[PDB]
């Protein structure tokens, strides 16, 4: 995935 | 490892350091959700390209203001307890 994918289901 | 929904809403002052690093970003306050400090640490990842290329999971901090507030080179952006403990780990 990209970066912002991952991160997005770190906050979420 | 997975965080419940209830944690992500935990309101948490940021120390100095880890503060100038989320204004760097924009942020402009002195107190925030969990999910807010996270949102502002990704930007901050991304704008700094931070995380590898072609993992893009992976996070390289070892040269970096962010390696020396998680005390860490790398990270993996899967490991959420990890990197919620290395968030608690700087509040004040
Ligand atoms: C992570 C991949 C990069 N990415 C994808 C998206 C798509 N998106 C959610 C949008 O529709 C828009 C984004 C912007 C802008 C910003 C912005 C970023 C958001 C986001 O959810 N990110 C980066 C993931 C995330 C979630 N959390 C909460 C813990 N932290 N990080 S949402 C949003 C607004 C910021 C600059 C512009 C739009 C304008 S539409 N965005 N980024």
């Amino acid at each position: 995935l990209t970066f912002g994918e991952y991160w997005a289901q770190l906050a979420s | 490892s997975q965080i419940p929904a209830s944690e992500q809403e935990t309101l948490v002052r940021p120390k100095p350091l880890l503060l100038k690093l989320l204004k760097s970003v924009g942020a402009q306050k002195d107190t925030y959700t969990m999910k807010e400090v996270l949102f502002y640490l990704g930007q901050y990842i991304m704008t700094k390209r931070l995380y590898d290329a072609a993992q893009q999971h992976i996070v390289y901090c070892s040269n970096d203001l962010l390696g020396d507030l998680f005390g860490v080179p790398s990270f993996s952006v899967k490991e959420h307890r990890k990197i919620y403990t290395m968030i608690y780990r700087n509040l004040v």
